[PDB]
RNA sequence: UAGCGGAGCGAACGGGGAGCAGCCCAGAGCCUGAAUCAGUGUGUGUGUUAGUGGAAGCGUCUGGAAAGGCGCGCGAUACAGGGUGACAGCCCCGUACACAAAAAUGCACAUGCUGUGAGCUCGAUGAGUAGGGCGGGACAUCCUGUCUGAAUAGGGGGCCAUCCUCCAAGGCUAAAUACUCCUGACUGACCGAUAGUGAACCAGUACCGUGAGGGAAAGGCGAAAAGAACCCCGGCGAGGGGAGUGAAAAAGAACCUGAAACCGUGUACGUACAAGCAGUGGGAGCACGCAGGCGUGUGACUGCGUACCUUUUGUAUAAUGGGUCAGCGACUUAUAUUCUGUAGCAAGGUUAACCGAAUAGGGGAGCCGA
């Protein structure tokens, strides 16, 4: 499975498997909700019942947790809302140009994904509302369906690869 | 640290009377400053036998929100935001666009 | 689980982690006073207790008022949040960020002084004690008021040894742990005035009780009091009618919104020869609103018609309960267990604590299956 990248109009093949597989819609609901179900503080009690404070985590299989990034993941190459560059980054860590780097390419609510997170790209980013930056490790399920695009680095790419697939 | 002082001409940015200038008399405690000719209200002073023998209608100055006042240029004719620098010591009050020290 | 008991109670070894630190005395000499720990200043750092700077917007429409709509710009290491006459990244206070301390003080070092001893050598190695007796206590076992009494490198454990392991009869000991009256910050698929703390309000108050103690109700004018000058009726009243303020007074303080029961005034129709769950089917007339009937309200007359609930086999020619309205008011949470559905992987499935600011990943100790 190669993408077809955008400055430099080259390939990079990656196992069907992790870009290419089927969409598992239960496997998906599952997981999202497991996230948001597992953020929420559930500190509350009354003094007829009353209530008290609660967990609600809930468990996600290791192995399972990564079929739902596949499924997701693949889903993007498919609705053609991911983009692969070689190179994104900024002088200096002003929004501004952040804002500037991002009309050209046409791209008002993206998700920017690198393999080593820059801190002028971080910075520039934390004011931007309709724009995240996460890193290769730090990726999320929850990330990856909210942003209407994903802007993902060549490293990057390689680096989810291996630690999914 | 108040962008605004006992003695200042300022144009009122909204309410009632926006555009119009006049002089803050004074500022009040609860972020209020009344200013010279704006705001006015028609309280109905009922007489005490004490002072104030006439009643009538009479006209006085309503406080207005610090917020809907700005210290005004008179240089360009316009409202004018404050910034605060450290000058020779004494930390004063200039005009922000074009920074011009009071 | 091993076991103890029926109901229930419940280890240890061992493994994985958190944290790790073991010291001096039981006595002398040498050597020096050298590490180290305490007291104490003194310098530096780093906080804490005040603070300082802190980017960028105008035109027009509606409106009582612009932050709203529309149009055209700008800041963003700052689009956390709050306020401003309606909903503000650019009005105000802030925020990101960068700085700040005369004085006190926390915490790390550096160093002053004091007190303290490290290094090496040699020795010692816990006595009315171990043990045993008596009388009790507590459950053959344990404890001891009383009396007796060793060996001391040998002593203490594991019918007998074996073999292994340990050294009582002195003391000190950080870290990982528990809790939150109190203080700060943040958070909430938490409540929003019959809720949430009993208490959003001058509440542990008023009130109740001799007392311990029990224990309420009660939030909201408006953007701004601009809280109604003056006039009129009235008792120099209460209350009202004007006027005036305001976008609004049917926002007038008994003040946002203003439901229902309940009480009236007005209009339409019916009703004083007509018998009972008061409705329902048919239906004249009247009033009104719409090519001649329909609609809305009323309902003369007429067919049919044992109130509802609970108890009870049953609704009963029975008994029970409810004056009405509004508000509150009952299969919740955790754990274990079983089934069904669904999803993942598959002869393998999955990690727990914990590490890691990190939901990733690591961790396979264990668990169930084959």
């Amino acid at each position: 499975m190669e993408l077809v990248l955008k400055d430099a109009q080259s390939a990079l093949t990656v196992s069907e498997t992790t870009f290419g597989r089927d969409f598992n819609e239960a496997l998906v609901h599952q997981v999202v909700v497991a996230y948001a179900a597992g953020a929420r503080q559930g500190t509350r009690a009354q003094k007829t019942f009353a209530a008290r404070p609660q967990d609600h985590s809930q468990k996600v299989n290791k192995k399972m947790y990564r079929g739902a990034l596949k499924s997701i993941l693949s889903e993007l190459v498919r609705q053609d809302r991911l983009i692969v560059v070689e190179k994104f980054s900024v002088e200096a860590p002003k929004t501004k140009l952040l804002a500037q780097k991002l009309k050209d390419m046409a791209l008002e609510d993206v998700l920017i994904i690198t393999g080593e997170l820059d801190e002028n790209l971080f910075l520039a980013a934390r004011n931007l509302h309709k724009v995240d930056v996460r890193d290769a490790t730090g990726i999320d399920p929850v990330s990856l369906i909210a942003f209407d695009k994903v802007v993902m680095t060549a490293d990057a790419v390689k680096q989810v690869e291996e630690m999914l697939a | 640290a108040a962008k605004i002082r006992r003695d200042d001409e300022v144009i009122v940015l909204t309410g009632k009377d926006k555009g119009k200038r006049g002089k803050v008399k004074n500022v009040l405690s609860s972020g209020k400053v009344i200013v010279e000719g704006i705001n006015l209200v028609k309280k109905h002073q009922k007489p005490v036998p004490a002072l104030n023998q006439p009643g009538g209608i009479v006209e006085k100055e309503a406080a207005i929100q610090v917020s809907n006042v700005a210290i005004f240029n008179a240089a360009t004719g316009k409202a004018d935001r404050v910034g605060f620098r450290f000058e020779d010591g004494k930390k004063v009050r200039f005009f922000k666009s074009n920074s011009e020290t009071i």
